[PDB]
């Protein structure tokens, strides 16, 4: 509950969209680890929502 | 009887049938207001009709629900 309230996942997903159209800069060598982070944290139904 | 009956917290007091598939179990649990997209199913094994429930909608049916497959044959 307080992970999303820190805004870090929201901060990340914005950076993913910013990088895909080609703040925290994102390189091509870091997209996969944070996508895996989103997948791993996505086990909880709160993240799925 | 030396047999195992599976249970669930929401469907208390009703052992599940051995012929039920997991899709029907998801349908029953989602009928019982279980949160959608739950990570696991907490079944309990205790030593010793619901088969008609419709299986949950797989992603292909949802895609085919809005005629998505029609675009597939177009390409």
């Amino acid at each position: 509950k307080q992970l999303l309230d820190s805004g870090l996942p929201s901060l990340l997903v914005r950076s993913l969209a910013s990088f895909c159209f080609s703040k925290m800069p994102i390189t091509a060598d870091l997209v996969a680890p944070i996508l895996r982070f989103l997948t791993e944290v996505g086990n909880s139904h709160i993240m799925k929502d | 009887v030396p047999v195992f009956h599976l249970f669930h917290k929401l469907l208390a007091g009703q052992p599940l049938p051995a012929e039920m598939t997991l899709a029907q179990l998801l349908t029953l649990l989602y009928d019982r207001k279980l949160p959608q997209g739950y990570r696991s199913i907490d079944l309990t094994v205790k030593l010793g009709s619901l088969l008609e429930t419709c299986p949950i909608q797989s992603p292909l049916q949802v895609f085919a629900g809005m005629g998505g497959l029609a675009l597939i044959a177009e390409r």
